[PDB]
């Protein structure tokens, strides 16, 4: 299901962060922090309570 | 309980992300890396739960 999905969705994330060299761009670190936020939202939503 | 933890990780995971320098470190980057890659295993474990 849903926590399935979103825990590939964070591996995913994770080889992003991994492929990352000296001085990323900051089009990409915006990226990847948006990234994160937009899977904050899903985690948020599905741990209510 | 399992919920709320993975709900405080992602907040920590996401503000880690906005608290990013500019030119951030080999060492910071490899703790996003890893974070990422914990958040989305223990999804995966939740989900086969």
């Amino acid at each position: 299901g849903e926590l399935e999905a979103l825990g590939k969705k964070f591996k995913a994330l994770a080889w992003k962060v991994k492929a990352l060299s000296k001085e990323p761009s900051a089009q990409e670190l915006e990226a990847l922090t948006q990234e994160a936020e937009a899977l904050g939202k899903k985690i948020k939503a599905l741990a209510q309570g | 309980g399992e919920l709320e933890a993975l709900a405080k990780k992602t907040k920590a995971l996401t503000w880690k992300f906005k608290a990013l320098s500019k030119e951030p470190s080999a060492q910071e980057l490899e703790a996003l890396t890893q974070e990422c890659e914990a958040l989305g295993k223990k999804l995966k474990a939740l989900a086969q739960g």
